[PDB]
């Protein structure tokens, strides 16, 4: 296409000189345009110069980006006829990139690495001084396993069904094809993971163009990098771990004291630098990012030993429950509460040092170590690193009296999100930035500030079949006003509302997705609807999202949706625009051709963590009260506005409730205003014209 | 605990705990406030805390904020041990090494002092901090 052109000229031109582009792609038509263009790019100047770093933001986005490169394959071998290096690379998640808690453990949860260190350092136990190793360990790291990548195409789902023909390990595949360096393709998770980007950033060894994919939610990971909720039973964990040490202490000076004797003169010798150097195929501690943190030449509790070490540990944890136990509503600064603590206990300024040392020292000790006590010390060790160091931008907060047994819950901010996004810069070149569900993308060069150039969708055609509309007037135009306040005023006019829901679907029985800012207005009308003519006349059965979205729940509610639009029923999708799994597959008359939208998707005020990142970004951009009703409201839309836009082919009607979404951009800007009943038969024409108009324009 | 607050009251939550519970240092018993008024007004004598035999002392009482037996008497020998030994050999000229091993042997010596040893090198450290004591006096 030379839409498509349009955009890829541009990315040929910006990754041959520019270092950072914020390129705006339109929803459902930007998937394969930056896929063939960071091919050709290679192509055009060595194809073993700069791979390709791929992140999504969700599995979904990795699964879609491996189909795709098959396909960039598939049109270099039949319209060449020559079978090149061969590259890309599934990196998912543990749990389901293996096979040994799938045979005998029948668990797919986050205990998936526990085994695995337990196979790495069973099958290390088995080749030192003697369970063993596993189901094919000590063959992975082969030369021929190296090469069945670069000849064969074997990600995510063609190795699985490759590590278990052959009996190999997904797991040592993957992580020895780091350093091989291939089309890596990973979410935004690991990037800015404060343990797993520490280990990925020392295989890809840089020089790589980073693909940043719908890079919209980056000041979201930034925030969840960090703050942990301690809500008191933690120091029930805590308690009961500090007690495991004494045992362990005792058990350690009972017998075997040599071991813990030379680990001590190995670490007032070599200290954590030769530690980490010997550690090698084991059980990694937890740092607050050691790339970003730089320190060095480090003491373990000024030459003392792990008896020494604990007695700290329970005199901090103590003080832990000390300033837990308070009143209410109680700020805290990071630097103050140093100094409240060195008022207490003189633990100086370097307890990020006291801690990883030994979090290192006790796997290599105790041996059997207990889940809960070891991952309670970690809980406190991630604690202890954060009030180290990382002060500017950090905030302790403590939540209040809320009954009060639920009152005890600590919390501490994030920093600035530029300082996560920094080091990606200096790292990498040609970092292409893009996202489809961006409308506008003047607040990127305004928050994270970086020096780039912005570059607009350079693609509207064929308004005919990409009918966007909005609702005003819901008939007397008051339940529109109505759901713009948080808490569920007036009942009756919330029943009115759904009352024409029920209209609304009975017009369009074709698929219908419904949109909620909140699960509030779910559970409002859900109690007494009073309504089921839609739920037994047109949709029949619902497909309603609760809060507590299980994984199995949301894929069982995914295929039922296109189990019923392909048996000529159409279901409605009652969803969460705020909730989980934000989508993207369509191009499908399985999909939803009508979208529905309760009114703008909002957030959830009068919160600790939201009033000061308002005064956080207060000092910073002068935002206030603007961008965090506007900027947070619109990409919460956005989510609504990628599904209905399923490429030139498809058609779709996207509906929008209130006035207040006009002081904002759209993707497309094309948005007539009429009222609700008004829309009724102006859909009836969009869904008679556009069946008529399709075999008018070809 | 609201089991055990008091040798004579122990559970005055019934009875509107309205007084504190001291612990006496050379003791570490749950006292409270108004059992002691009639203790040290009559001579410094020791606690039937369990048939105890430790004699309290007037005054010098401190309130807690419960860090058991061992951290709250640990806190108080680290404190005490921090005085007296001062920055001796620490940050006199940027040391490192030097001032680990010192304070390895100051956390040492602590740690002797909080298990108590067999009142040998606590003792000897007694007389070390007599050591210490009179060298900064000169
Ligand atoms: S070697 Fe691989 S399959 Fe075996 S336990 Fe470890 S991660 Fe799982
Ligand atoms: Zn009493
Ligand atoms: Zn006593």
């Amino acid at each position: 296409y030379p839409e498509q052109y349009n955009y890829m000229c541009d990315i040929k031109k910006t990754l041959d000189v520019g270092g950072n582009s914020i390129l705006e792609m339109p929803s459902g038509t930007g998937k394969t345009v930056s896929l063939l263009s960071l091919t050709i790019a290679y192509q055009m100047h060595y194809p073993e110069h700069r791979k390709i770093i791929y992140c999504s933001r969700t599995m979904s986005e990795i699964e879609k980006a491996l189909v795709e490169l098959e396909n960039l394959m598939d049109y270099r071998t039949k319209e060449l006829g020559y079978q090149e290096d061969f590259r890309g690379l599934g990196l998912t998640s543990r749990k389901n990139l293996c096979l040994h808690p799938e045979v005998s453990k029948e668990r797919k949860g986050t205990v998936v690495d526990e085994k695995c260190r337990r196979m790495t350092n069973g099958q290390a136990k088995r080749k030192l001084e003697e369970v063993e190793l596993c189901e094919y360990h000590e063959n992975l790291y082969n030369i021929e396993v190296e090469d069945y990548l670069p000849k064969g195409v074997f990600s995510f789902e063609k190795l699985l069904k490759y590590c278990e023909e052959k009996t190999l390990c997904p797991y040592f595949i993957v992580r020895r094809m780091i350093s091989l360096c291939n089309i890596i393709i990973y979410s935004y998770h690991y990037l800015l993971d404060p343990k797993i980007a520490e280990r990925v950033s020392n295989e890809v060894s840089k020089d790589s163009i980073v693909i940043f994919d719908e890079a919209h939610n980056i000041d979201n990971v930034c925030i969840e990098s960090l703050s942990l909720d301690l809500t008191t039973d933690a120091l029930r964990r805590a308690t009961r771990g500090a007690n495991a040490l004494d045992e362990r202490i005792s058990e350690v000076r009972k017998v075997d004291s040599q071991k813990l004797q030379d680990e001590y003169e190995k670490l007032v010798q070599g200290l954590x630098x030769x530690x980490x150097x010997x550690x090698x195929x084991x059980x990694x501690x937890x740092x607050x990012x050691x790339x970003x943190x730089x320190x060095x030449x480090x003491x373990x509790x000024x030459x003392x030993r792990a008896e020494h070490f604990v007695s700290f540990l329970k005199r901090l944890i103590e003080y832990l429950k000390t300033r837990m136990k308070v009143l209410h509503v109680i700020s805290e600064t990071p630097k103050s509460f140093l100094q409240h603590l060195k008022q207490l206990t003189f633990i100086e300024r370097k307890p990020l040092r006291f801690c990883s040392e030994r979090l290192s020292l006790l796997v290599r000790t105790l041996e059997v170590t207990e889940v809960e006590d070891f991952t309670a010390l970690k809980d406190i060790a991630t604690f202890a690193t954060l009030i180290s160091t990382y002060e500017e931008g950090f905030l302790l907060i403590i939540e209040p009296y809320e009954i009060a047994v639920p009152n005890p819950i600590m919390r501490f901010t994030c920093l600035d999100a530029s300082i996560a996004i920094k080091p990606v810069f200096e790292r990498f070149s040609s970092v292409i930035i893009t996202s489809g569900t961006i409308s506008p993308l003047d607040m990127y060069p305004r928050m994270l500030n970086f020096k780039t150039v912005l570059q607009k969708s350079y693609a509207m055609t064929l308004a005919k079949k990409s009918f966007l509309p909005m609702i005003i007037t819901k008939g007397s135009d008051q339940v529109a006003i109505s759901s713009r306040f948080e808490i569920r005023n007036d009942p009756s006019i919330v029943r009115n509302y759904g009352s024409m829901l029920v209209e609304f679907a009975k017009i369009t029985p074709d698929g219908m997705v419904v949109f909620f800012p909140s699960y509030l207005y779910m559970e409002s009308i859900v109690s007494m609807w009073q309504t089921m003519g839609i739920l037994d006349e047109v949709w029949k059965h619902k497909l309603i999202l609760v809060e507590t979205p299980d994984a199995q729940e949301t894929s069982l509610a995914l295929e039922t949706y296109r189990k019923a639009c392909s048996n000529g029923r159409g279901a409605i999708l009652l969803s969460v625009a705020r909730g989980k799994v934000s989508e993207g597959i369509d191009f499908d008359h399985q999909y939803g051709r009508t979208v529905l939208m309760i009114g703008i998707p909002f957030q959830y005020t009068e919160s600790r963590i939201l009033k000061a990142r308002l005064e956080f970004m207060r000092e910073n951009y002068r935002i206030r009260e603007n961008d965090f009703l506007s900027f947070d409201a619109m990409r919460h839309a956005a989510q609504c506005l990628g599904r209905v836009l399923r490429g030139k082919d498809d058609y779709g009607v996207m509906v929008l409730a209130d006035r207040r979404f006009s002081r904002k951009r759209s993707q497309l800007p094309k948005w007539i205003a009429q009222g609700l009943s008004d829309a009724d038969l102006n859909l009836s024409t969009d869904m008679a014209i556009s069946n008529t108009k399709q075999f008018l324009r070809t | 605990e609201n089991k055990d607050m008091c040798p004579i009251c122990k559970t005055d939550r019934y009875l509107s705990p309205d007084v504190k519970f001291l612990v006496n240092p050379e003791c570490y018993h749950r006292i409270c406030e108004s059992c002691v008024d009639r203790i040290f007004s009559l001579g410094p004598a020791q606690c039937p805390y369990k048939g105890c035999d430790k004699i309290l002392r007037k005054n010098k009482f401190k309130t807690q904020i419960f860090d058991d037996v061992e951290v709250e008497k640990e806190v108080d020998i680290r404190k005490r041990v921090f005085n007296v030994f001062n920055k001796t050999i620490d940050d006199f000229n940027g040391d490192l090494v030097e001032y680990n091993k010192y304070l390895e042997e100051v956390e040492d010596i602590i740690y002797k002092l909080d298990h108590g040893i067999d009142v040998a090198k606590t003792e000897e450290k007694l007389r070390t901090y007599e050591e210490l004591n009179k060298q900064l006096i000169m």
